[PDB]
């Protein structure tokens, strides 16, 4: 899932 | 609460693009047609206006008249009195226009004529004969 | 965080509150007075701290209570309950420690563990540590499962798990102090390179990325505020919702263009109606001038009416000349209001073919992260575990990740080349039937009190089954198996004789030509000490390139690298390896994802053990016999190694509580 992302970690929809 | 700024996600907008398969591409090709149909309409009236714009070449310019500058005199020559009755017959109560016709009298000096010469110059029957019109 | 509170954080526990798990073992305390809770929570955080500060040696209760101070060391059974809960559930004395009190001489209970991936290995180590007889059945000829590590000469390169996703709260932190792992930080910078071979210019890069993340917020807002989660009776996927958002962003580029031009028409037509009043005074004036001229042709002396005619046509003619002058003013406004609007045109497109292809690379990144096409992801739930993200830099294991499963295997009965075929569980015990992968013919029979299944979700999904459950798994479990997603992503490893790349960027993108290929070879990794470049095949590409030779694949690789670095700076690779995880019959995929129609709750369904029916009718309800671990079973940490490891620890504590009893609840 999103926690797998190292390069250019996405951010939209994530609680800041 | 609200979308990211600039995203346009109204309630109503979403079903319009999801209501069927190509309801997306339908409403956007609707808009593409609405864009061209208003674009050529612009060019149409841009061309219409360019023709009217040319018809006004010269402006008024050959048709203007130079300023009569004369100090606004106090006394009523018989000529100006008669200039007045015609200006009243023509313009009724436009004390102004009456004042430019008889050139040398302020917009007040006009007013004061109306009551002073009220008896003699029959300004009622001039003014009522002016309204027939 | 720091102190005892940092130990709670590095154990993924709130320092100031009792978890649901602790309320289960210490219901006395959670319903008790706040002061005892604070005491309890201190022993909790303190023991975690003790263990964490030295994870290479067992933390005995003796050692714990020794380093506790009044008021806390004054209740020795509370400290014994705490220490035993912690130890039972893998929060302390997990991993690879020097055991102080050497292993119990005779064992209690027999557990069969299917698979020696990290989850299996993590349970086995804990179960054995708890005095059970545990043996693992492993279809491969190696431990690790999806922690695969290529090695040849000085080359090392992971084709499975490859990145520690941050140490903040990560169990892999403890494991790394216990095991030589060359953990190397991974540097954030990642330059994208379009299909031509040349950098995306900072300008684009930063617009597209930002538009991407704004599109993600939108799908989130669509899902959670607008409740846009079913469409034509099917659950909305993320890929869909991104389209609906882009289309509404395209509908709006046009909606605004249409209103801007409709402002030019509203004014090009005030100018029209005015250029008409003005064409109709330039002619009402053309003739009052004629008339005034003719009235002036009368030479004096004039009677008074003929004088008034000159005077009156003159006052009249200047009145209309005021009018036509007052309009060439108003004509001068509207004539400038127009190349006000004609000079401020709204946005021409939403995104250009070049923008979309860069926006594609961010979608290939979401497709890599979920190991699946965005059209399969749940819109609501795909990122349901983001709260549990670890903090800190991501890291790579420079000596190969396999170094971890191997370390964990040390000391354990592992049967390699043993392919489980049937799992038979009944009210009185279980037998696991397995064949030898080399000569299938050799058939093996393992009897046990309980089976811990760590078969990959993709294996559990095979129609027709690679593994038969006798009696069959209940519907609630098989439905969770069919609802949940098991994705796919692959890796191309390139071994050169020379570093022909920027040796100080760890990673760089390649932007694909089509949406349909957005995943193909989209990201490259420079992680290792030898000249190794590693390329990702994500998204719909992953499923495709499995049916394409290594050569065609390393070809397209070298093409990219040539185009990006110089046809001639790119030598031939001295060794190449392409993974095919969906084809690998012990994986059948790469890792799991929240399928459209699934939730994180299916992860919990996957972790519920199975209880067989009674052998004798009317006999009391059994004991559970079939336990499940593995990445696909841990809702708060799916798809990862640490999540797998944590799920092993979970089951080991759950099995031992079952068959060894939990003395620490009274
Ligand atoms: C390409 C790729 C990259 C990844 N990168 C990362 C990363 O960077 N970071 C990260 O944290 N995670 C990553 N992961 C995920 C991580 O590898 C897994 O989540 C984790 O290793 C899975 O462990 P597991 O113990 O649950 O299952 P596995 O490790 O698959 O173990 C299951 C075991 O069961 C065995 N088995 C299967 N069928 C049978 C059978 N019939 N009989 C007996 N044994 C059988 C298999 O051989 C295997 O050993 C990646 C995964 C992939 C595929």
């Amino acid at each position: 899932a999103r926690t797998m992302q190292t390069a250019r970690k996405s951010t939209g929809g994530k609680a800041p | 609460r609200k979308p990211p700024k600039g995203m346009f996600l109204s309630q109503e907008d979403v079903e319009a693009v999801s209501a069927n398969a190509t309801a997306a591409t339908t409403v956007l090709r609707q808009l593409d047609m609405e864009l061209v149909s208003v674009k050529r309409q612009i060019q149409n009236i841009k061309q219409t206006n360019s023709a009217l714009k040319e018809k006004l070449d010269g402006g008024i310019e050959p048709y203007r008249l130079p300023e009569v500058i004369q100090k606004c005199n106090a006394r009523w020559t018989t000529e100006e009195q008669l200039l007045a009755v015609q200006a009243i017959r023509k313009y009724g109560r436009d004390f102004q226009a009456i004042s430019d016709v008889i050139g040398n009298k302020s917009v007040v000096q006009v007013k004061n004529f109306f009551v002073n010469y009220r008896r003699r110059f029959n300004i009622d029957e001039v003014l009522q004969e002016w309204e027939a019109e | 965080p720091s102190g005892v509170e940092g130990a709670a954080f590095q154990s993924r526990l709130p320092h100031d509150r009792m978890t649901s798990q602790e309320a289960a073992c210490f219901p006395d305390i959670i319903s008790g007075p706040q002061q005892t809770q604070k005491v309890f929570l201190f022993i909790r955080n303190r023991t975690l701290q003790l263990w964490l500060d030295n994870p290479k040696i067992q933390l005995t209760f003796e050692a714990t209570l020794q380093q506790l101070e009044a008021p806390y060391n004054s209740d020795t059974v509370l400290v014994h309950r705490v220490h035993s809960y912690l130890e039972r559930h893998g929060l302390i004395n997990f991993g690879i420690y020097k055991r102080i009190k050497p292993l119990p001489t005779k064992k209690t209970g027999k557990v069969i563990i299917i698979g020696s991936g990290v989850s299996g290995l993590a349970a086995a180590r804990q179960l054995q540590s708890f005095g059970m007889d545990v043996t693992l059945l492993e279809a491969r000829d190696r431990v690790g499962g999806r922690v695969a590590t290529f090695r040849k000469g000085n080359y090392v390169a992971d084709l499975g798990a490859m990145v520690v996703t941050g140490l903040g709260g990560n169990p892999m932190a403890v494991v790394s102090k216990q095991v030589n792992m060359e953990l190397a930080k991974i540097k954030q910078k990642c330059p994208l390179y379009e299909a031509n071979g040349q950098a995306v210019p900072k300008e684009k890069d930063e617009m597209v990325e930002q538009e991407f993340n704004r599109l993600l917020e939108a799908t989130s807002y669509l899902s959670h505020q607008l409740d846009f989660n079913v469409l034509n009776n099917k659950p909305v996927s993320l890929g869909q919702a991104l389209e609906v958002v882009i289309q509404l962003q395209e509908k709006h580029v046009k909606d605004e263009q249409i209103e801007h031009w409709k402002k030019i028409v509203k004014t090009q037509e005030e100018l029209k109606e005015l250029l008409n009043k003005m064409v109709n005074l330039k002619e009402k004036i053309k003739e009052l001038h004629q008339q005034y001229k003719e009235a002036s042709e009368v030479k004096p002396p004039r009677d008074i009416t003929a004088e008034f005619l000159v005077k009156s046509k003159h006052r009249d003619l200047t009145a209309l000349c005021k009018e036509y002058d007052e309009l060439a003013e108003t004509q001068g406004k509207l004539e400038e209001k127009l190349q006000e609007l004609e000079a401020n045109p709204p946005s021409d497109v939403y995104l250009s073919s070049r923008d979309r292809q860069i926006l594609d690379w961010h979608f290939a990144n979401l497709e890599f992260a979920n190991a699946t096409p965005l059209s399969t992801l749940s819109l609501k739930h795909w990122d349901q575990d983001d709260d549990f993200e670890f903090t800190g830099s991501h890291l790579t294991v420079r000596n190969g990740y396999s170094c971890v499963p191997v370390a964990l295997a040390e000391g354990l009965d592992i049967k390699l080349n043993t392919a489980v075929r049937q799992v038979r569980y009944t009210a009185s015990g279980c037998e696991v039937i397995a064949v030898n992968t080399r000569s299938t013919s050799q058939t093996f029979i393992y009897k046990c009190d309980a089976v811990l299944c760590t078969l990959p979700l993709g294996v559990l999904k095979q129609q027709p089954p690679a593994v038969q459950f006798v009696p069959p798994l209940p519907e609630w479990k098989t439905s969770a198996v069919q609802r949940m997603g098991f994705g796919n992503l692959n890796k191309v490893v390139l071994c050169f004789d020379r570093v022909f790349w920027d040796p100080s960027v760890n990673l760089f993108g390649h932007v694909g030509s089509t949406t349909a290929s957005r995943g193909e070879l989209f990201l490259f990794w420079n992680l290792y000490k030898a000249p190794i470049l590693l390329a990702l095949v994500a998204g719909e590409a992953a499923g495709i390139m499995e049916n394409i030779s290594d050569d065609v694949i390393v070809g397209r690789c070298l093409a990219i690298l040539k185009g990006i670095f110089g046809s001639s700076a790119v030598p031939q690779p001295k060794e190449t390896v392409v993974s095919r995880w969906r084809a690998d019959p012990w994986a059948r995929g790469s890792y799991s994802y929240v399928a459209a129609g699934s939730s994180g709750n299916d992860y919990d369904l996957m972790a519920q053990p199975i209880t067989p029916g009674p052998s004798i009718p009317g006999a009391p309800q059994p004991i559970p016999r079939l336990f499940f671990a593995g990445e696909h079973t841990i809702r708060n940490y799916p798809a990862t190694v640490h999540g797998a490891l944590l799920s092993g620890l979970r089951e080991a504590g759950r099995i031992a509580d079952q068959f060894l009893g939990a003395m620490y609840t009274l």
